């Protein structure tokens, strides 16, 4: 039996990252550059994306690990941007069937540093689109928009 | 024989000497009432990659 | 030695504190719930810590009590920590033609499930139909719309004995229930044979019972 | 004494020990756990099968 | 077992009144020399304690505590009236700078009936009051018990503190911040606080 695999994992509207599509390896994947580069907010939105439990989700500083700390910011909202954000995961099923996972994430205004979510799913996409595309709208002259 | 009397004579004879039981009635945590959620909606654009 | 559970605490407290059953346990008795017997978890924590939680609740200037039915509650004093509160004179007539239900050998074969119209139908059989009306409104007089009235609330002060713990819903259907022993606390007037006077001044001074 | 007797008076449990005299209501108390230990022998002798 | 700190912490005399009072949801201050010592010092572990009952104990950044309930509270919850949060908008704008010149920090409950009959539009009074209201004298007089009524609310929250005496002039805590706006860089918090009381 063949296994499954995650195939790409793509980012919008993040911090730092407008509309950005990492493709993944079948067996290593590595992540590279100087410090506040942008790694650890990669894995993050990767795993953000797994488990949307927002009561869940803490991500405290790799120094502190293992510290129970109850600390007053899950650490997740000054990741997001204003307006809309995506996070989305590609994966070929041992059926070798094609499904899109994912989350829009969203800010809440007030004093609170809130976040929203809401899940969904797609199957049966082509093969020839990208996530990238799909979520985004081309106005003007290669200025693309994002769309709800 | 015991009872039938001692029970049903202070039923029926109760508003004579109203009497009411005591129990503990601890306070309710306050919350602040949810407000219609508000999101962020800004229409953000940018060049694509 | 220094830095040691019991410079500050008794183990066998600590040990219940710690206990994954506490919680909930806490939080339902401050909110003036009674514990029987049937409730097996919870009866059995607080059998095996009865002193320590008097103790402990002590603190606050309540009484941890355990009534001869097996059966335990709260009882705030008069500097309590926690607020207190009596229950309306119609719980009182629900209240004690439960226990009459409850002691009935005659019905002892429902094996404890009873109906809200069997409630009903004894309470108008024993207590005054028409001057007990008098509470659900100022001009009844038999008319069948007071009456169903009257029903609606004895069902609505029902459900705020079920809260308190005093009786149960069956799973699925909500037009039956069954009793507990912790209703006894309705017969403190009567349990022993004497002065009725006495008696009151007696529960009043205990802080189990305020007049009205 | 007579205080005693008045303390003890209210401490009975339900109907069958009703027996407003407590010396008399300890036999009845006694009769009961006699009961539940039968009982109890039942049930364990059902657990071990 | 249980952490010797933890002990410790719930051990002292202290803690009982503290409990209860939390449990209620009120606010603790700066104001609250002893009190706010000891949740300084013993934070580590009451927030572990009260985690037990589905609760979340938060020291807010201006300085004091208070507790928030999750949706599987242990602890019965309970919420405030559309009034109430009026109300306390309101003192989160008064809480202001000429405040200091203008009252030194004590208030009376005409200012704030006067603020809030003049800042809030006449619909949204209505529907505090009764719909059928329309600008009459009885139901300006039931607004001012239900001000008085929602004030005492918030006092049990220590939101406002009465001076002590039966007279009704208040001063307001820095809690109070509870009911502001977000903030975002050089916005100004008179802009921010009336764009959200509008
Ligand atoms: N919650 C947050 N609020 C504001 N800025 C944040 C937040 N989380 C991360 N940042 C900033 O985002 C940038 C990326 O941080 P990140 O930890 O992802 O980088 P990195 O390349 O993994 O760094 P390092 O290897 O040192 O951990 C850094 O400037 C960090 O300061
Ligand atoms: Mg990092």
């Amino acid at each position: 039996i063949e296994r499954g695999k995650f195939r790409s994992l793509t980012l919008v509207n993040w911090n730092g990252f407008f509309a950005r599509t990492f493709d993944l390896d079948e067996l290593v994947t590595t992540l590279s550059g100087g410090n506040g580069a942008g790694k650890s907010t990669t894995m993050a939105a990767f795993v953000t994306a797994l488990i949307p439990d927002l009561t869940l989700l803490h991500f405290r500083n790799t120094t502190e690990a293992g510290a129970t700390s109850g600390s007053r910011d899950k650490g997740l909202h000054g990741k997001l941007r204003a307006g809309v954000c995506y996070s989305t995961l590609d994966v070929i099923n041992s059926r070798h069937q094609r499904v899109v996972v994912g989350v829009r994430l969203q800010q809440v205004a007030g004093r609170d540093r809130k976040v929203d979510i809401k899940p969904f799913m797609i199957q049966g996409l082509p093969t020839a689109i990208q996530p990238t595309q799909l979520l985004t709208e081309n106005v003007g002259e290669r200025q693309a928009r994002v769309l709800p | 024989r015991i009872f039938s009397q001692r029970l049903r004579q202070s039923v029926q004879h109760y508003f004579d000497n109203p009497w009411t039981l005591t129990v503990a009635n601890a306070e309710r945590l306050l919350d602040m009432r949810d407000e219609e959620l508000a999101l962020r909606n800004e229409e953000v654009t940018g060049e694509l990659p | 030695s220094s830095t040691h559970i019991e410079q500050f605490m008794p183990v066998k407290l600590a040990q219940a504190l710690a206990n994954s059953l506490f919680p909930e346990l806490d939080s339902q008795l401050r909110a003036g719930r009674h514990i029987g017997i049937d409730d097996l978890d919870n009866h059995a924590f607080l059998m095996d810590f009865q002193e320590q939680l008097e103790e402990f609740y002590a603190r606050y200037n309540v009484e941890l009590i355990r009534a001869p039915e097996g059966f335990f509650y709260l009882r705030p004093r008069s500097t309590t920590l926690i607020p207190r509160s009596v229950l309306s004179e119609l719980d009182m007539m629900v209240g004690k033609i439960l226990c009459y239900l409850y002691l009935s050998p005659e019905r002892l074969a429902n094996q404890g499930i009873f109906t809200s119209q069997e409630l009903y139908e004894e309470l108008i059989s024993l207590a005054d139909e028409g001057k007990l009306m008098k509470f659900v409104n100022q001009r009844s007089s038999g008319s069948d719309l007071d009456k169903q009235k009257l029903q609606e609330k004895v069902r609505t002060t029902l459900n705020r004995l079920r809260r308190l713990g005093m009786v149960y819903f069956l799973p699925n259907n909500n037009n039956k229930f069954t009793i507990t022993e912790a209703v006894f606390r309705f017969g403190a007037d009567v349990r022993s044979g004497d002065d009725p006077r006495e008696i009151q001044l007696r529960m009043i001074r205990d802080g189990e019972a305020m007049p009205v | 004494f007579i205080a005693v007797y008045q303390h003890l008076r209210e401490r009975i449990r339900q109907d069958i020990i009703r027996t407003d005299d407590p010396v008399d209501a300890i036999e009845q108390m006694e009769i009961e756990l006699a009961r539940l230990t039968e009982e109890l022998t039942a049930r364990e002798q059902k657990l071990a099968i």
